[PDB]
């Protein structure tokens, strides 16, 4: 049975991702976005989370209710669809299927009255949906094609009459007065001013007619709501803005989040001069900013997929959890170690985990003009990874968190002007070589004590993924895109095999005993297969709702995982098949994964970055 | 480690200038701020091509503004990037020209180009080497077109040997802005075929025709075209900037560009321009850029090559791409119109590539075409001017200024001279 | 206080759009034997 | 690697090209976002002989949908399959055709040919090796009719020797939609008869009779009578698009077909048609599929072959089926029905088996007859075309669009030729 201990995401790339609920004495103080769903999880990591999945594609637009509901926005698929959830129930509350493209932004009433859900392409809509039954106004129209950035609410001026929504979109701001009584919206144009930047946050006074907008210029610009015009401008926080929210007590402070990870107060008054000086500075590009822990935290988000705790009293930095950010292509386990687990992306990092409390043991990153970590190996003290530009990189393992060192690199291993990158790098027994597939599917077997190439192995015509050494000075490829695969010699010399399917494979594991061996079909069928024999043992049909993409293999040769494009991750045994456990969990078509040497333990990953640890027990 | 020296004139240059280097800072992972958030080893690897290094992590740009009046700069100090410059590279009179390039070349001028000397040597001296100077203005405007000639003239007296390239907005075809256009232009070509080393001829009808038609924008204002301009000012020199499989700098286009000294006006054009309805639909390669990139309706200036000859053209590549399919396009487009092409020069193209393609683009490509067909250009804004200097017509306004009227026939005849010339390698025969 | 207005669903929408599946509706709704065109 | 260039042409002609698309991408696995989602190899094995590969994934078809009036094609647009065409393949003018032939051939048809002719070139340009042309339409249209046959003569002209295959909708027997399809038509078949190298004639209440009777449908849509027109499309490229235990291309097809260069109209059906009350009841076999097929009432055109004899016909099985069987059971059906089939001619049935079934079924298998049964309705036809001619009513419209007198006259001769060849080979005797 699959029990999901820990999910590892964050869409870095948005604004917001990870927010704070307020005032949560029960659990999931957080809520985060990692993908199709949302991990809403509490303050403290080695907790349960639950996994808010109503969706079907990416989530373009996260809101909080200042405290008593979430809500995540769809994207394309003709489903672009306003969910609105709710802490207590943990269920979808109301589902708004009226925006054609995707929802640009979504954002919920100081008193938490109103919900304001605003699209972009071929209807641009400000609708307004009372949290009772549904809309309130259809629309304002806007225009086809103007990004809609982001979005606030007034706290004042809640008469009933009237509620002014300020709307950042491109280089624009929007006030739209809306009254809910009689369902109307205004829209004016604030008059800039030779006064363009792109604003990254929007935030009310709390007395109003005083808008801040955080600029990607590192400035907040003081906008007149009154007047609906730019009133002033103030750098805050070199590197950019990010987040912004207002003081927690404050006299009319503001806390600013930037790029740099500097976090700055921020207070209109002051005089023109500032001389910035932070009083907190968190690794990476703060996104996300806000208050938790009775108030007592600051809980800021990071663009690379941290969150961090920072107390209110003594400004101590705590690291919450890391994601990996990208599509994250490979999982790896040292041999023999169950408490290091690395995981690869299509962005060049690759991070290497204590699965004991998930923290970062280490980093490896790489420029993006490197391809991107499509395959990874663990050692003792190595992280072997393959990459997209058919590279593959060897770095000294470190610890604690730190870029690791680059110690070797094959150069040019799977790069021959049809097919780069090599993908399905694996290791021999013991440790005796290295077996690399290309994209193209040459199989290429090199030397570990002197990284001299010892055999090109060259029948497959299309991508390799999921070569697997045997037990002895012998291998066998997947050879995806040519529904074949083969058991190969390192004497250059192919020993029969080469059996054929019917539809193209995905992956293939090699079971503890040195006759089985699984291969998983896009036609969502998990193939079982005997050395001995020249046709598949049997063939599971629809394991998965959509394709497979990944299969793994335990190391006593009982069960095998498959993960597939349905985000759920399913047990089969090795020769019963059925189901031991099933569960979904990642936010993404599941890319890869890794067993644990020992009996209890699985580490998967997808597409979106999210990172799904697992106890088999 | 070879610099480039940027300056803006004029309302016009200092917008176009604004949005070239927002452009180059979004290449480079250079926010507004000046600090390095690209998380690539390549973007800060030449940056100093283009920015100089604070105490801090702060890069600021090796750019100079000239203006006559303060609101421009204004509005560029307010804008996105506006932080980045430098406030001392900010020169700026107090009484802007009045679209008189006498204005902005004799009289007001005078008094502020020492500071833009002081400020522009001040740069070149900090450069370890020097590739040289661009200046981005706009011909038909007064302090744009006579600050930037001025400048231009004092910096060919003091590095001749550095290179000078120049983007000016030639006045356009139909629709004319401003009426001192005609006068503003004739001026300003007269001190660019001396002085400048390589020139770039823009016009804002040809940049609405390629916006309205390849792009099929509703709305394009003016900061489209500036994206444009920026896009082509930065393809121009990403091989400096960027490693190349055949890299080639700014004085190796010049080389294999200028025939004769004299000729040195380019027609240039950025591909792919692909509209957003088919961003998807169309395909990323090599003959797909080709073609697009020898539509006439691609080139930035109003003149189309269809009507004269193309005496040089090097195109610019970036991206992951096979060098042979790019020689073996450029090869067939010549074959195939060898009639646009000149005879007595076997091959008019100079092919570079570079290793890193624009961000959001997989494969890109900048052209730069010299052709006798810019000599139709020329000689409707001879055209034009002649009409307007025959009756004397606000020949008062430049004369009060103190320059003689020798100075309009001298340079018009300087300007027939080039269109002579053009016309010439238009139709000279091999042997 | 707040006016209500029912949300419609994305697929009356995608109802609207189609000619053939809005006739096809309305077959299946003209009457009640075999449906006239009951099969979308 | 053979391709086909699609083309859509009037309202009918765009509805039954939209769900012929939707059609081929359901049967290779292609999602309304182009993404290939279709989980077989085969299915992109000649994916290209349709599609493009765009950008990504994505699919683009090889369509280009030609009218006058942009609301049909903006309901295609917003339809379900709206979003794979290429924006650019999207054809309009603004004001459509009035039913009339005059005003699509002549006056309005001319200026949107310059660009249908120019997206034509694009796409068969971009072709590695063409099988030829696909274009869909209606007789008895305006739009549909009048730029169908213009676009058919150039394409023609352009590419004499590339395979020229038409789905025109002739105007139905009994119900007629507008009063003008009877010239629409005499015009137009004209046309057909010139240019077309093969033509597939459809009716709509040939449609309705086999919907209603064979399908059991009671009130059929037009999108019913598309798909049926769709299946038939797909089937009868199907052996280009995969595998073939005896495969038969657009070229051998008509070869084997066409006696006589005049002689290239064809009625089509589609096997299996089952009414959901009987799908469980009926059982697939080549004989049953082989009985279903030559039924009279199974063909699409309201011609029925009984009256005719049979110059010749090829059928292209789909399925994992025997070629003794299917052999046998067309050898048996000629034996049985020889008074049916022409005597000069041994054997009268070009049989061809493709290996890839469509969606759904186990096996299929596409009609496509030569007989001479096409007489009676070209002389339906024309029995009305002379009674409207007689009295020359509504002939003013087609006069006042700029065509002689004489045009009609030689179009109904021509059509009368026609109809007299089908009749002396109906009746001709061997020796
Ligand atoms: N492409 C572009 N052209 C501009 C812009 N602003 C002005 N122009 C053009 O530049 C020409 C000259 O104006 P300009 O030289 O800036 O005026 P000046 O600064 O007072 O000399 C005018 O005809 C305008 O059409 C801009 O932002 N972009
Ligand atoms: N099978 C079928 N026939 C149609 C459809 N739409 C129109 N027709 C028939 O086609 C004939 C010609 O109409 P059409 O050429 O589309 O009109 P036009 O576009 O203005 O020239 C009409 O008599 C209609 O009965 C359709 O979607 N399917």
């Amino acid at each position: 049975p699959l029990v999901l201990r820990h999910i590892a995401g964050l869409n870095g790339q948005m604004f917001g991702a990870m927010r704070s609920i307020p005032n949560s004495r029960g659990p999931y103080n957080i809520a985060q976005i990692s993908g199709v769903s949302v991990i809403l999880g509490n303050e403290n990591n080695l907790a349960p989370q639950f996994t808010l999945r109503g969706h079907d594609d990416v989530i373009t637009a996260f809101a909080m209710s200042h405290g008593g509901s979430m809500l995540a926005t769809g994207q394309k698929g003709s489903n672009s669809d306003v969910i609105v959830w709710d802490v207590a129930a943990c269920a979808p509350k109301y589902k708004f299927q009226e925006h054609d493209v995707e929802v640009a932004t979504v954002s919920f009433s100081a008193d938490d009255r109103l919900l304001l859900s605003a699209s972009c392409f071929t209807d641009a809509k400000l609708y307004v949906w009372d949290m009772a039954t549904g809309k309130i106004v259809a629309k304002h129209g806007l225009e086809p094609g103007k990004r809609i950035t982001c979005s606030a609410w007034s706290p004042a001026l809640a008469n009933g009459r009237a509620y002014t929504c300020a709307t950042a979109a491109g280089e624009e701001l929007a006030l739209w007065t809306v009254d809910p009584f009689t369902g109307m919206v205004s829209g004016q144009k604030v008059v800039l001013g030779t006064v363009r930047r792109e604003y990254t946050s929007l935030a009310f006074s709390a007395d109003g007619a005083w808008l801040y907008g955080g600029t990607t210029s590192a400035d907040v610009v003081t906008v007149n709501v009154q007047r609906a015009s730019v009133q002033m401008t103030h750098p805050v926080c070199s590197g950019g803005v990010g987040a912004l929210l207002l003081s927690p007590d404050g006299g009319g402070a503001c806390l600013v989040g930037g790029r740099d990870g500097s976090l700055s107060t921020f207070n209109a008054a002051g005089g023109a001069w500032r001389e910035l000086r932070p009083f907190a500075k968190v690794p990476g590009c703060v996104t996300s900013l806000s208050l938790s822990a009775d108030g007592g935290a600051f809980l800021v988000g990071t663009a690379q997929g941290g969150v961090y705790r920072l107390d209110r009293t003594s400004l101590q930095l705590h690291t919450i959890s890391q994601a990996q950010q990208g599509q994250l292509t490979a999982v790896a386990f040292a041999p023999g170690q169950p408490e290091a687990v690395a995981t690869s992306s299509t962005d060049g990092s690759i991070y290497v985990w204590s699965t004991a409390d998930y923290t970062l043991q280490c980093r490896v990153q790489e420029p993006t003009q490197a391809g991107g970590a499509l395959c990874c190996v663990l050692t003792r003290d190595a992280v072997i990874s393959g990459w997209g530009d058919g590279n593959i990189r060897c770095h000294a393992r470190a610890a604690g968190g730190a870029t690791c060192a680059q110690m070797w690199m094959i150069p040019g291993a799977h790069a021959l002007a049809h097919s780069v990158g090599v993908t399905a790098l694996r290791l021999s027994n013991g440790g005796a070589f290295l077996l690399s597939g290309g994209m193209g599917g040459e199989l290429r077997v090199w030397d570990l004590r002197s990284r001299e190439m010892a055999a090109h192995m060259k029948m497959h015509n299309s991508r390799i993924v999921g070569a697997a050494v045997m037990a002895d000075d012998k291998h066998v490829a997947a050879a995806s895109e040519d529904r074949t695969w083969s058991l190969w010699d390192v004497g250059s010399e192919r020993v029969r095999t080469t059996w054929r399917g019917q539809s193209m494979f995905r992956g293939m594991a090699v079971s503890a005993d040195k006759v089985s061996v699984v291969t998983v079909t896009l036609d969502r069928k998990i193939q079982m297969w005997d050395v001995r024999g020249p046709d598949p043992r049997w063939t599971k049909v629809e394991a998965h709702g959509k394709e497979v993409g990944c299969v793994a293999s335990d190391h006593r040769g009982a069960a095998f995982a498959t993960g597939g494009a349905d985000q759920a991750v399913r047990v089969w045994d090795w020769r019963n098949g059925g189901e031991v456990g099933g569960a979904a969990c990642h936010s993404a078509p599941v890319a890869a994964m890794a067993f644990s040497p020992d009996d209890a333990g699985l580490v998967s990953v997808a597409l979106d970055g999210s990172t799904c640890f697992w106890q088999l027990t | 480690m070879r610099e480039i020296v940027h300056i803006q004139g004029g309302q016009c240059g200092n917008q176009i200038g604004a949005k070239f280097w927002e452009v180059v800072s979004d290449e480079h992972g250079i926010d507004p701020t000046g600090t390095y958030h690209g998380d690539s080893d390549l973007q800060l690897e030449r940056i100093n091509v283009y920015f100089n290094e604070a105490t801090g992590g702060r890069y600021v740009p090796r750019a100079i503004l000239m203006d006559l009046e303060p609101g421009t700069m204004d509005s560029v100090r307010s804008g996105p990037y506006g932080q980045i410059f430098r406030p001392d590279n900010f020169v700026f009179g107090q009484t802007g020209a009045g679209n008189n390039w006498a204005k902005g070349h004799y009289t007001e001028g005078a008094e502020l180009i020492d500071s833009v000397l002081d400020v522009v040597r001040k740069e070149a001296e900090s450069c370890d080497c020097l590739q040289g100077f661009q200046v981005c203005h706009s011909l038909g405007g007064g302090t744009g077109s006579g600050m930037g000639t001025l400048l231009i003239s004092k910096i060919r007296e003091e590095y001749p040997d550095r290179m000078m390239l120049t983007f000016s907005v030639v006045p356009s075809p139909k629709v004319s802005d401003t009426v001192v256009e005609p006068y503003n232009a004739t001026l300003s070509v007269h001190q660019l075929v001396e002085n400048a080393d390589e020139c770039m001829v823009l016009d804002n009808e040809a940049l609405y025709d390629i916006c309205f038609r390849t792009l099929k924008l509703t709305t394009p204002t003016f900061g489209d075209l500036n994206h444009l301009i920026s896009a082509v000012m930065s393809g121009i020199t990403c091989c400096l900037r960027f490693p190349g499989q055949l890299n080639a700098d700014l004085r190796k286009l010049a080389v294999n560009l200028i025939p004769f000294p004299r000729l040195h006006f380019f027609m240039v054009g950025f591909t792919p321009l692909t509209s957003r309805g088919s961003q998807q639909y169309r395909a990323l390669t090599v003959p797909e850029l080709t073609q697009q990139m020898w539509d006439a309706k691609n080139m930035m200036c109003a003149a189309d090559p269809r009507h004269g000859r193309y005496l040089t053209a090097s195109a610019l590549f970036r991206g992951r791409m096979s060098t042979k399919e790019v020689d073996e396009q450029m090869l067939n487009v010549q074959n195939k119109n060898s009639s646009y092409f000149v005879e007595w020069i076997p091959n008019n193209v100079k092919s570079s590539v570079c290793d890193i393609p624009p961000k959001g683009l997989k494969m890109s490509a900048t052209f730069i075409g010299n052709s006798t067909a810019i000599q139709e250009m020329f000689k409707r804004v001879s055209e034009q001017f002649t009409a307007m200097f025959r009756r004397k017509a606000f020949l008062h306004w430049y004369t009060g200024e103190g320059m003689d009227e020798m100075e309009f026939t001298e340079a018009e005849s300087n300007m027939n001279d080039l269109v002579s010339e053009y016309q010439q390698y238009q139709d000279a025969s091999a042997e | 206080g707040f006016r209500n207005v029912e949300p419609l669903s994305r697929q009356e929408r995608a109802a609207a759009r189609d000619k053939d599946l809005l006739e096809k509706s309305r077959l299946q709704a003209r009457n009640r034997l075999k449906q006239p065109e009951n099969v979308v």
